[PDB]
């Protein structure tokens, strides 16, 4: 669920890092249209597509099993769609971490006007 | 999509989602576990379950058709899925507006140290 994804983010990037993704770009957080603006944004686009590929369940509400091992996120023993959902978040948190050096403040809080392109295809 | 749900919310509640509901409670924000803290929070859990009912399109990125008319929100689509997402967003924005009178800032960032009890079930 997003409580877990937020801890995966916080555990990989640092305390309070999840709140940097509340609204950033055309895709991260409260958005979802147009062209991703940057690598961080594309992380979020991919995650949206990853969540959209999940059938039969509801990732916002799913509780899966995971831990950190040597600094790195590890998906536990998840069955069926839980495995898919944990992995979507794992990948995306790792993506955020690996792109934290291109994170650009000016992309926080875009209004939809900046995202009026035909939305990238999954 | 979430840009549109964010518009509906501003229009109906006077609040910018990214600074308020997006960090609120155990359900409106990055949550999906524990008890709904209050009416606003419950509206969000209802909207999660609503999204849960959506199978053929991604509610986060599906761009639907709507307008405001006399204070009401009107969902204009044909594609049944687009319309079903729009109706989810509409009901929740209407529910948020009905409960803004008990918005409580103390639920902002509540999921960092709470939401650890029995979760709500759809």
């Amino acid at each position: 669920n997003l409580f877990q994804f937020a801890r995966m983010i916080n555990g990989k990037l640092g305390a309070f890092s999840v709140w940097n993704y509340i609204s950033y770009g055309c895709y991260c957080g409260w958005g979802g249209q147009g062209t991703p603006k940057d690598a961080t944004d594309r992380c979020c686009f991919v995650h949206d597509c990853c969540y959209g590929g999940v059938k039969g369940c509801n990732p916002k509400l799913a509780i899966y099993s995971y831990s950190f091992q040597r600094g790195n996120i590890v998906c536990g023993r998840n069955n069926g769609c839980l495995r898919t959902i944990c992995e979507c978040d794992r990948v995306a948190a790792n993506c955020f971490h690996q792109n934290k050096n291109t994170y650009n403040k000016e992309y926080k809080f875009l209004s939809s006007s900046k995202c009026r392109q035909r939305s990238e295809q999954c | 999509n979430l840009f549109q749900f964010g518009e509906m919310i501003l229009q109906k509640t006077g609040k910018e989602v990214v600074h308020s509901y997006a960090i609120y409670g155990c359900y409106c924000g990055w949550g999906g576990q524990g008890r709904a803290q209050d009416a606003t929070d419950r509206c969000c859990f209802v909207h999660d379950c609503c999204y849960g009912t959506v199978n053929d399109c991604n509610p986060k990125t599906a761009t639907y058709s709507y307008s405001f008319e006399n204070g009401d929100i009107v969902c204009g689509d044909n594609d049944l899925c687009l319309r079903t997402v729009c109706e989810c967003d509409r009901a929740a924005a209407i529910c948020l507006g009905q409960n803004v009178n008990t918005y409580d800032k103390n639920y902002e960032y509540y999921s960092i140290s709470h939401c650890t009890e029995e979760s709500e079930q759809c």
